[PDB]
């Protein structure tokens, strides 16, 4: 009721600014400019992850355990894994 | 095929498959409701209606 | 697995001719050759082996058989336009993937985009004064020639170069900006007089 | 294999390998009291506690959703240990890091927190899956069991002894059963079994050259148009 | 250097390199001989002397 809802007219905005329709069009395209880069920055860690985790070891560190491979290593074995753990546990320590 | 004859179907009354080509056309009926809400625009209607005729002297009317 | 070939028939198009499936049809490559290759005359002396397997190497029974065009090429254009209109970005980027490994500057792909849209912004005025003909035409004023590179004695506006320079001391003429004069929305002063008049 | 043969690869403006005080111009400088009059400065000396209040809040916010999974819950500690342990070991000099390596840390662990508490973060989903894959393959060894039948585990140990009984009996001139010898007896039965099973593929190529996908049907071309469903 | 230096001399004549493409242009004295073998075609002088101004009624004269 109050004149505050007056600003959702369009119909009539030529009678005070009709800038309303000229600055909308700029935010769209900066909408899609900043989508464009951000996500090209953002997305574009992952080369360096998948190449870091699997290259920058050596020989002469100690390459500690991260989270993921502590749960993929207790909870996440295979059968054969399994399989020859028990092999070697039966036929070294319990039959020699 | 099916989308071939389908697209038959359409560009009859589309006509130009390309875009920003051409328009489509559809006959529809008279009545006094055609144009109803720009009857009151003059150039509407000479745009509409009137087809001149180029006269020796070739140029718009004055 | 378990919904592996469902889903591989799903997403791709096989061959549904059986062109090899004839023994003597089956072409040794003289059909569609390639010219420039750098093995060129080494595909020659393939051909050249298929032909004389074929006939143990007594080609007059080559000469006296007869020849077959490659029938597994039959209707390849129109696969392809078909596979066009199915996917028409999947087309592109597999068939530009080699080529778009390399990648030129960005300053290069802004010339491309540029010139290229800046291309398609010119056709657009220049159909939009065609329809400025035609509206000249049925006010009465027979056009000879087309155009508007007057040939004759009278000023020409060539279009707004697409520099900076030029885009920031001009703009086109935006047509949603000419109105109706907003005064129209006085003659509501008419039925507001007349519903107090009518007691409404 | 491939080694970097750029003997300066890890050469920085400030050191070898130097990735905890980089160099820059605007270097860090000492203040004087007598000469300072005031000072905005972010720097505090609460990050020891905020270190132990932060693995506590992540440890007994993770078990929430661990349904008294004892082994789960040993198994997430091993693993939070490693993520809190990274100052510790690492090859960087977490101390000599630019303004404060033990801020940092704590500031970096807190931003974990706050989507663990939320039951969000890739850690927890990450767990959640991987220990109902476990427990559906140990609730069908289990229901094996119960009825008798014998699991296709028992059944490798089972043939995996008698292959070192078979092998131990025929070898009599020495009497050295390495390891090693142990390996490969397990490894060709593990190579036959996965061969046997319907897996997809997963090398690149076959034994030839080509690859092992649905799309690698090359000409001649003896595949018919496809059939229609069956009534 | 010496063949561009001599193609500048001759291109203050010739104006355009390229063939099929313009005229030369050579200032020549005028005579009472100039022309004087098509004197009597009256085209030739309507086409050299006069140019007629557009009115209107945009035609060619009758
Ligand atoms: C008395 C009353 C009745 C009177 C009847 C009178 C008429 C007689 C009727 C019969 C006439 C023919 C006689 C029998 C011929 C049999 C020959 C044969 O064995 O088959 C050869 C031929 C072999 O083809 P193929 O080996 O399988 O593959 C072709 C190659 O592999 C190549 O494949 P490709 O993938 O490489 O593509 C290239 C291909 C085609 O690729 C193209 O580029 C052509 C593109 C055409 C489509 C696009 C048109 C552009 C406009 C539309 C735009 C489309 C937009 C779509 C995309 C949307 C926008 C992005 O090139 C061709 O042109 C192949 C055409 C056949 C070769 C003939 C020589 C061609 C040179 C002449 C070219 C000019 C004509 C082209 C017409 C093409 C029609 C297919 O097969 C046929 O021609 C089939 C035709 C038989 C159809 C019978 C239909 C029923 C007949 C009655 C109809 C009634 C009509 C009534 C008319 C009324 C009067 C107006
Ligand atoms: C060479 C330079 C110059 C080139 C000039 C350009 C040529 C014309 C291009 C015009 C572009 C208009 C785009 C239309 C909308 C497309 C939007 C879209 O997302 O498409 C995906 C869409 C696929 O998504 P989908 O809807 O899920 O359809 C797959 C379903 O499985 C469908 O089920 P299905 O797979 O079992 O069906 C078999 C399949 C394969 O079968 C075929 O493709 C053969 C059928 C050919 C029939 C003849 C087609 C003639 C043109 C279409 C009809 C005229 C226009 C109709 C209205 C189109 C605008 C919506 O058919 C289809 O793929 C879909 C059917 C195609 C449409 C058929 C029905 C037409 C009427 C549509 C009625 C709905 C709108 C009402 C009218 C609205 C008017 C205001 O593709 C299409 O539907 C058709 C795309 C055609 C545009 C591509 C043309 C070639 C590329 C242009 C040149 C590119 C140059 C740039 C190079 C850059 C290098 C870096
Ligand atoms: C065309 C010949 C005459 C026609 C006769 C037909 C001849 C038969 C052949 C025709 C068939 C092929 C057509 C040519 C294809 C290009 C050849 C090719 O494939 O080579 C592989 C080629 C790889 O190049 P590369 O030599 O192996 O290595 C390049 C290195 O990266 C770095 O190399 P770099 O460091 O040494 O130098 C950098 C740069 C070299 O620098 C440049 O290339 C300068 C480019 C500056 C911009 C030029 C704009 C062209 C004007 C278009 C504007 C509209 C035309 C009308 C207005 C202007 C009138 C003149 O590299 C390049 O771009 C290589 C391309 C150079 C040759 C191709 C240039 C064609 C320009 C057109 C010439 C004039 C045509 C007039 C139009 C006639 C119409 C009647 O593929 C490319 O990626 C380059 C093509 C351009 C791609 C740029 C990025 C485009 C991305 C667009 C994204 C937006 C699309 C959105 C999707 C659309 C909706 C779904
Ligand atoms: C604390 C340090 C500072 C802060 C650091 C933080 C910076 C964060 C960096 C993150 C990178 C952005 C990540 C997202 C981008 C990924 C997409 C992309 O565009 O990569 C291009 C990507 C990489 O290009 P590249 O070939 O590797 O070359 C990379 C560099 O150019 C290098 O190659 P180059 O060495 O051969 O280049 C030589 C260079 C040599 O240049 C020079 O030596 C001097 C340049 C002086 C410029 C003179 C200015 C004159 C101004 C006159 C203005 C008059 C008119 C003004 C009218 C206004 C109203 C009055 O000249 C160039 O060619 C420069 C390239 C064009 C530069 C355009 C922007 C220039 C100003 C940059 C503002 C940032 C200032 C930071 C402060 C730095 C202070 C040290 O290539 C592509 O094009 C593929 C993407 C397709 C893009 C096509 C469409 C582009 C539009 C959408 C792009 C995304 C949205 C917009 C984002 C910003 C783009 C402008």
């Amino acid at each position: 009721i109050l004149d505050y809802l007056f600003l959702l007219d369009l119909n009539d905005d030529l009678t005070r600014k009709a800038v309303f329709e000229q600055v909308i069009i700029f935010i769209f395209i900066y909408c899609t400019m900043n989508f464009l880069a951000w996500s090209t920055v953002v997305e574009l860690i992952w080369p360096t992850h998948f190449f870091n985790r699997r290259h920058s070891s050596s020989q002469e560190f100690i390459r500690f355990r991260t989270y993921t491979e502590v749960l993929l290593k207790i909870s996440a074995y295979n059968d054969f894994f399994y399989v020859l753990n028990n092999y070697y546990y039966n036929q070294k320590l319990i039959l020699k | 095929f099916v989308m071939y004859a389908f697209a038959a179907k359409v560009l009859d009354h589309l006509g130009n498959p390309f875009p920003f080509s051409g328009h489509g056309q559809i006959v529809a009926a008279a009545d006094r409701w055609n144009h109803w809400d720009v009857r009151c625009y003059d150039n509407v209607m000479k745009a509409l209606k009137y087809i001149r005729i180029p006269t020796v002297q070739n140029n718009i009317p004055e | 697995s378990l919904h592996e070939k469902m889903q591989t028939d799903y997403l791709w198009v096989k061959d549904h001719s059986q062109a090899d499936s004839w023994a003597k049809a089956r072409t040794h490559g003289y059909n569609y050759i390639a010219h420039t290759v750098p093995n060129k005359k080494e595909r020659y002396e393939m051909i050249w082996r298929s032909m004389g397997k074929s006939t143990d190497w007594e080609l007059e029974k080559f000469r006296l058989g007869k020849k077959f065009p490659d029938r597994g090429n039959k209707r390849r254009w129109f696969k392809n336009l078909f596979r066009l209109i199915k996917n028409p970005m999947g087309y592109i980027f597999w068939k530009t993937y080699k080529a778009r490994l390399a990648k030129p500057s960005l300053i290069v792909t802004s010339m491309f985009i540029g010139f290229t849209l800046g291309f398609i912004k010119l056709k657009a005025q220049s159909i939009a004064y065609s329809k400025k003909q035609y509206a000249t035409l049925r006010a009465g004023k027979n056009i000879e020639g087309s155009g508007q590179v007057h040939f004759g004695y009278h000023d020409q506006k060539w279009g707004m170069p697409a520099i900076p320079m030029f885009q920031l001391m001009y703009y086109e003429l935006p047509g949603n900006s000419i109105v109706v004069n907003p005064c129209r929305n006085q003659n509501y002063r008419l039925y507001f007089e007349m519903r107090k008049k009518l007691g409404i | 294999g491939y080694k970097i043969r750029n003997k300066s690869i890890f050469w920085t403006r400030a050191g070898w390998k130097n990735n905890w005080h980089p160099k820059n111009f605007n270097a860090p400088r000492p203040s004087y009291g007598e000469f300072t009059m005031g000072i905005r400065c972010r720097n505090d000396h609460h990050s020891f506690l905020r270190y132990v209040q932060t693995y506590r809040n992540m440890s007994r916010h993770c078990k929430q959703y661990f349904l008294g999974d004892k082994q789960l819950e040993e198994t997430f500690i091993l693993g939070l240990r490693s993520l809190f342990l990274v100052p510790y070991d690492s090859q960087c000099l977490t101390d000599q890091i630019k303004h404060g390596g033990e801020r940092r840390f704590v500031d970096q662990l807190d931003r974990d927190f706050e989507l663990i508490s939320y039951n969000t973060h890739p850690y927890q989903l990450f767990t959640y899956t991987v220990r109902n894959e476990h427990l559906a393959w140990k609730n069908e060894q289990y229901e094996k069991i119960q009825k008798g039948e014998k699991t296709f585990e028992q059944e490798l140990l089972d043939y995996l002894d008698e292959q070192v009984l078979a092998e131990k009996a025929k070898l009599r001139d020495g009497q050295n059963f390495s390891i090693e010898r142990m390996t490969e007896i397990a490894l060709h039965v593990f190579r036959k079994a996965r061969a046997g099973k319907v897996r997809p593929a997963q090398d690149v190529r076959g034994p030839d050259g080509n690859v092992n996908d649905f799309l690698e049907q090359r000409r001649p071309f003896e595949h018919p148009n496809p059939t229609g469903v069956t009534h």
